[PDB]
């Protein structure tokens, strides 16, 4: 494509109104109040490393009659912040993982008495090879997924 | 230190 597959756009619900462009290039693509991280998000609440998303080559168990995924590269969003992030309707605790499919709207940090409202559209413009783009369907309905050493160690090069 | 958290 142009170098961006998906498309983080912090919407007017959000005191921001910007957007972002994870360049499909970029694996893990990190976001946060640190310049560090891909994406360039200044919020108080914020942290340097507040999450970060990364694609992972997806890939079923295995493929009887139904021609599943088959092999192909899916997106998911980590979230390394301490103030926990909120994917759509689930919970995002410091070291989770969860799929973005296309018009992903994740909440980056929300505030009920402080009126802090933070919101990314997640928007997949171009599919480098996405196997869908991302419609995340599966035996489980959008459940939020743990990290491992291998997140980690992705976070601890930035 | 950095103390984050949201109620």
């Amino acid at each position: 494509g142009n170098g961006r597959f998906l498309t983080l756009k912090p919407l007017p619900d959000s005191i921001i109104q910007e957007s972002l462009e994870i360049q499909q290039g970029v694996n893990p693509f990190f976001i946060g109040r640190s310049e560090d991280c891909n994406c360039k998000i200044e919020d108080n609440r914020l942290s340097r490393v507040h999450c970060f998303i990364f694609k992972k080559r997806h890939a079923v168990g295995k493929s009887m009659y139904e021609s599943p995924a088959q092999g192909l590269d899916d997106i998911w969003y980590c979230h390394t912040g301490t103030n926990v992030s909120y994917l759509n309707n689930n919970r995002m605790i410091q070291g989770t993982k969860f799929l973005l499919q296309d018009g992903d709207e994740i909440k980056i940090i929300w505030d009920k008495n402080n009126k802090f409202v933070i919101g990314f559209k997640v928007e997949i413009n171009d599919t480098t090879g996405l196997f869908n783009e991302g419609l995340g369907m599966l035996q489980e309905q959008r459940v939020v997924l743990k990290q491992t050493a291998e997140e980690k160690d992705l976070v601890k090069k930035l | 230190e950095d103390i984050y958290y949201l109620d």
